[PDB]
């Protein structure tokens, strides 16, 4: 007896957006970043994909503070802000992964050049304190 | 209802238990949803890192039985007063799991 | 159940061997209740020669002794060595069965090999029982599929954890915990463990349940094998070891209590390593523990298991599950400080529940209260939890001094 | 299709004869190594080197009362 070969709870196509939106949200191009951003803030069917987005955010910040890559972090914080103002999805099942990611953006040391981008670092702490409150 | 057990194999995995039994051949407000959300039940503060130092699936496929099934119905709350009658389950060798040759 | 007779359509067939063209159905009923009445009177008189002449076989010489008894003429030719053959004839609408008799040349019966000459009846004496049991003389009665390598490994590893000795068990658990290739034998181990925990209901063996829980704890420590696909089987087995009520054969002396906190630590580990937001393992385990604890009529053993698992999950769980029902301690001390029946088994389980409750709620009281704690015990239920909290604050101060 | 397309996907199947031969070979070698180390540790043991039980343990040779029965007879038939 062999149990049937199961299918992922996303369409084969479903996996791709997860893929286009995440590869656009790492901010190679700014209008793209936005296209993805637009999608995250108002896609009604973005539930049932939200575990994979929360895991991508959380896992990303933790292996992205090993080397203090500020853009990678500023893009992820904008992804968190775009996840929050979506009215359709139910977020407080996933906030236990979301909150230690933002605390880490605000309370962490910067492994990259200390001055110069500290101006952005203040904004990394400005965007993180905004989404925290 | 009293549960005296039932066994249908005596030849697959758990044959040792079946033989010890001697079953021959085939013969036989704090329950509010929020309390359980893991923000209110997890020390997520420990995670904050301080001074640290698709044609085929892109994501893995989860155990449908764990994700969907009511395994809670196999918990034996009272041995004598068992609400239903449990039956012997045959080995089902799931092929979704890798690390199994077949 | 009913009077069974030969069929009435079997008498129309017989009446056409005679030459009777049309026989009405009331005549055929008149024939078959008589011939099936005379069959039952020679069936039961042949049985009187089978019983009085002790045979239990009903040979054809029993019927011939009964036809001789009813004065009816004998049936010739039924003592030869034959059997029951029948030959089907399909035909163009006439379905029947016949004999298909065969022939033999006469000189091949004159020249048959003769059978061997019979022996005469003689007597033989032998002892059947000699002042007791029978002697052993010969006149008495005598009294996808695992390869062989891993089949032998499965057999030796499972029979090493049944309880013949402890050292082979420790080496088997150190094998399960530290081998690289035990996949393809994980479903067999999961089935063995879950069925073995189920077999506790037929035999309330505490020891074999402790052995199966140490088998699960050894399976979790293996770095190579991933228990994600088989955790749906191991979760209710450990849950059965936690929240069942009779874990013992003698309830009063068996320490079911340890298989309780060991399996509670085990399920806290199994929902630390495997709980994902797609799984909802921890929320579904807390919900079962919670509705088993808040609900009344539950025995003190299963309430002990619920409190033990909930308190091994962590600090915020005992903040938001245990601490609202601290007034339940009063309902417990109703049956401890003042019980009409003292010699029952509720008192040991109740003060075990009490000791676990105040041991786990002492650091929770140390986290969310003032540092003084002057009459917190008086403010607490029964004034004992508060003494335990004072002891916990003292222990924390000692730990700080050690640091 | 994403807004509406709902076509299922499957997991990546490993139909390669090389890696299947490697998987079956390494799993057989690992289970027979685990079995022989478990049986040499829970019984009488010999050793090619002086006091050598952790590395290369040998199951000790036991004499049979009738040795042709365990030699000549087939076990899988």
């Amino acid at each position: 007896r062999l149990k049937p070969r199961s299918i992922h709870e996303l369409s084969v196509e479903q996996q791709l957006y997860y893929k286009e939106i995440t590869e656009a949200c790492v901010g190679s191009c700014e209008a793209k970043r936005a296209e993805a951003l637009q999608s995250i803030a108002t896609d009604p069917g973005l539930y049932q994909m939200l575990p994979r987005f929360s895991t991508f955010i959380s896992e990303g910040v933790r292996v992205n503070v090993v080397q203090n890559n500020l853009a990678l972090l500023i893009y992820l914080m904008r992804m968190v802000k775009a996840l929050m103002d979506n009215p359709t999805l139910y977020l407080e099942k996933y906030v236990h992964e979301l909150i230690p990611a933002v605390m880490t953006c605000i309370v962490s040391r910067q492994l990259c050049l200390r001055p110069d981008v500290d101006n952005h670092w203040a904004l990394r702490d400005f965007a993180a304190r905004l989404v925290a409150q | 209802d009293t549960k005296p057990r039932v066994a249908e194999w005596r030849y697959g995995p758990a044959r040792l238990w079946y033989d010890m039994l001697g079953v021959p051949e085939d013969g036989s407000d704090l329950l509010a949803d929020e309390n359980f959300l893991m923000v209110t039940q997890l020390h997520w503060e420990d995670d904050i890192i301080w001074d640290g130092e698709p044609w085929y699936s892109i994501f893995p496929i989860d155990n449908e039985d764990l994700v969907y099934g009511r395994w809670e119905d196999n918990i034996i709350w009272d041995a004598q007063a068992m609400p239903r009658l449990l039956e012997p389950p045959v080995l089902t060798l799931d092929p979704n799991d890798e690390n199994l040759i077949l | 159940l009913s009077n069974t007779v030969l069929p009435s359509e079997s008498m129309k067939v017989v009446a056409e061997s005679m030459g009777i063209a049309q026989i009405q159905e009331e005549t055929c009923q008149l024939l078959t209740d008589e011939v099936s009445y005379r069959i039952k009177e020679i069936a039961q008189d042949a049985l009187k020669f089978m019983h009085m002449g002790k045979r239990q076989k009903l040979t054809t010489s029993d019927i011939d002794y009964a036809l001789k008894l009813k004065n009816v003429e004998p049936l010739y030719g039924f003592h030869a060595q034959e059997f029951i053959p029948f030959r089907f004839a399909s035909g163009g609408g006439r379905e029947l069965y016949f004999y298909e008799e065969k022939e033999v040349d006469l000189s091949d019966i004159i020249n048959t090999p003769l059978p061997r000459v019979p022996l005469d009846v003689c007597l033989k004496a032998h002892w059947l029982s000699i002042e007791g049991c029978q002697p052993a003389i010969p006149e008495n009665p005598p009294p996808h599929e695992l390869s062989v390598e891993q089949q032998l490994y499965y057999k030796e590893i499972t029979e090493a954890c049944v309880g013949s000795c402890e050292a082979k068990r420790a080496e088997a658990l150190q094998s399960i915990a530290t081998d690289p290739g035990l996949y393809q034998m994980l479903p067999r181990f999961s089935t063995f463990i879950s069925e073995g925990v189920r077999v506790n209901v037929v035999q309330n063996n505490l020891a074999l349940l402790i052995y199966l829980m140490r088998m699960v704890k050894a399976l979790m420590d293996n770095p190579t094998l991933y228990l994600e696909k088989y955790v749906h089987e191991l979760i209710p087995a450990v849950m059965t070891c936690i929240v069942s009520r009779q874990l013992c054969l003698r309830p009063d002396v068996d320490n079911h209590w340890a298989l309780r906190d060991f399996a509670a630590r085990l399920v806290a580990q199994i929902c630390k390593h495997f709980s994902t937001t797609t799984n909802n393992i921890q929320s579904r385990i807390t919900k079962t523990f919670t509705k088993s604890w808040v609900d009344e009529k539950t025995p003190w053993t299963t309430r002990y298991g619920s409190i033990a698992g909930l308190a091994e999950l962590g600090h915020d769980v005992i903040k938001t599950l245990i601490l609202p029902r601290l007034q339940q301690e009063g309902e417990r001390i109703r049956s401890v400080l003042d019980g009409p029946v003292l010699s029952n088994i509720d008192r040991i389980g109740a003060d075990h529940v009490q000791s676990l409750l105040l041991k786990h709620c002492a650091p929770v009281l140390a986290k969310l209260r003032p540092p003084p704690d002057n009459q917190d015990a008086y403010r607490a239920e029964f004034g004992s939890l508060g003494p335990l909290l004072c002891s916990q604050v003292v222990k924390a101060r000692a730990q700080a001094a050690l640091q | 299709p994403h807004t509406y397309i709902k076509t299922p996907t499957y997991r990546e199947p490993v139909s390669d004869y090389q890696v299947l031969r490697e998987k079956a070979a390494s799993q057989r070698r690992d289970v027979e190594r685990a079995l022989t180390r478990f049986m040499a540790k829970t019984g009488e043991t010999q050793s090619l080197f002086k006091d050598d039980v952790s590395t290369f343990p040998l199951i000790a040779a036991r004499p049979f009362t009738i040795p042709y029965l365990t030699a000549l007879l087939p076990s899988e038939l």
